[PDB]
């Protein structure tokens, strides 16, 4: 129940319409499954070697309704924060059966840099390869996926600005 | 200077008789003294414009809709051939977005990258 004066967030066409809200009267067994706060799903740390998927292993594994994140990065690329993409996808208000598998398609050299912030999540897999490889995309069953996210992980490039989305567009 | 020199030697040749086409270069880097001199030597049939083929306004400036063809030259001597091939493919994408019916002849550096044109 609301109490005293509480700010409400409204979606409206104009401020004059939302001003009407203020001028209103009725008549006139014991295993750690979450983090410390319980806000996000948590898992025991895993070595990166455990989650690496080869083309054959990923092909035999069936992946449906997952999320395929294709990243264009190398060892010297600037680190985007991938934990900011995984954390909202493991938010403790989705059931563990509702969590979507996240498969990272990109250079393993780049992902080894960022795995220190990602190893504490339930279901994440890595396929070392290239987002531009049709074989790699077919191994991850990209036609069965819920969403494919093409990230310009090589944001640190400085070129003719228009030629900065070339890899994502291709 | 080098690429335009080779292109003009192969294209604007004295032995060639029927030349009713006018060459229009569109590049976002201002030519140096030698390139300006080379353009001046062929002033009657060669024009240069400072713009980006990826900018629709610059495409409108060079009259892409009325252009008979668009020829894209590649940097043969570059550290990353794949990056240059991707840049040329993106230029093709921009030109086709502006005018899908224009004829394009593009230079590619690697065989596999040609697949991206399909």
């Amino acid at each position: 129940k609301i109490q005293e004066g509480t700010l409400g967030f409204f979606i409206a066409s104009d401020a004059k319409e939302v001003k009407r809200a203020f001028f209103y009267c009725k008549a006139c067994s014991n295993v750690k499954k979450y983090d410390s706060t319980g806000m996000f799903h948590w898992c025991a740390p895993k070595e990166i070697e455990k989650v690496i998927l080869t083309r054959s292993e990923a092909a035999m594994t069936v992946l449906s309704g997952h999320v395929v994140v294709c990243i264009f990065g190398d060892v010297s690329s600037a680190l985007i924060g991938l934990r900011n993409l995984v954390m909202p996808l493991r938010a403790s208000n989705f059931h563990y059966h509702e969590l979507k598998h996240i498969v990272f398609v990109g250079s393993i050299e780049y992902l080894k840099r960022e795995w220190e912030t990602l190893h504490n999540f339930p279901k994440v897999s890595i396929l070392p390869g290239t987002p531009l490889s049709r074989a790699d995309l077919r191994a991850v069953n990209i036609n069965l996926c819920d969403m494919c996210v093409i990230l310009s992980a090589n944001q640190n490039n400085i070129d003719d600005t228009s030629l900065q989305d070339k890899e994502c567009i291709l | 200077l080098e690429s335009v020199s080779n292109f003009l030697k192969a294209f604007l040749h004295k032995a060639r008789d029927d030349v009713n086409v006018e060459i229009v270069f569109l590049h976002n880097i201002s030519p140096n003294l030698e390139l300006e001199a080379l353009f001046k030597r062929h002033f009657t049939q060669v024009e240069f414009y400072q713009g980006s083929v990826l900018n629709p306004h610059d495409l409108a400036r060079v009259k892409i809709e009325s252009a008979d063809a668009c020829l894209i030259l590649a940097n043969k001597y570059c550290a990353d051939p794949d990056a240059e091939d991707a840049s040329n493919i993106m230029r093709v994408i921009s030109i086709k977005n502006y005018h899908p019916k224009i004829r394009i002849i593009t230079q590619m550096l690697q065989y596999h990258n040609k697949a991206h044109l399909l």
